[PDB]
């Protein structure tokens, strides 16, 4: 078996009130959004993984 | 007469050939947030209300000039994501709702959008 990537209809991170945070990095930021998992935060292109308990 | 339609075609082609055209909504989002925009235009033929509303809010945030095109497919043809197919009329056109000009690229007849800016200012 191989992984079949799942598709999402649209992006809804906004309402201007953002609904996710942004990767504090030199290369990227203010427009790239950090994944909000059930426990941690994680930035896709850079791998910054702000864990929070 | 040099109207905003022909001048819009001109500036969009010139943005494309100098690789300063961000087509889509995700690219339009990150480009608009990065404050690297010069112009934005959205299509009237969008049934989704959240798309148009989001584009209005995001463009209103930095107060950039706004144009309409009234046809998703026409705007897709203009921005250039199509195959010519040996003729002026192309096939399998992909709809493009929003597109943001990252860079004008070449300053040829760039004044016309600013002329239209004054026309809205009036
Ligand atoms: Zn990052």
């Amino acid at each position: 078996h191989k992984r079949k990537k799942v598709k999402l209809a649209v992006l809804k991170y906004y309402k201007i009130s953002r609904l996710r945070r942004e990767c504090p990095s030199d290369e990227c930021g203010a427009g790239v959004f950090m994944a909000s998992h059930f426990d941690r935060h994680y930035c896709g292109k850079c791998c910054l993984t702000y864990c929070f308990n | 007469v040099m109207d905003v339609n022909t001048a819009l075609q001109e500036v969009l082609k010139t943005a494309l050939i100098h690789d300063g055209l961000a087509r889509g909504i995700r690219e339009a989002a990150k480009a608009l947030d990065k404050r690297q925009a010069h112009l934005c235009v959205l299509a009237s033929n969008c049934d989704e209300p959240m798309y148009v509303k989001l584009v209005e809010a995001l463009c209103a945030e930095h107060q950039i000039n706004l144009i309409k095109v009234d046809d998703n497919k026409k705007l897709g043809e203009w921005v250039g994501l199509c195959k010519i197919d040996r003729e002026g009329k192309p096939r399998k056109v992909v709809g493009c709702s929003c597109v943001v000009v990252k860079d004008y690229g070449k300053e040829s007849q760039a004044k016309d959008v600013i002329e239209e800016y004054f026309k809205c200012k009036k």
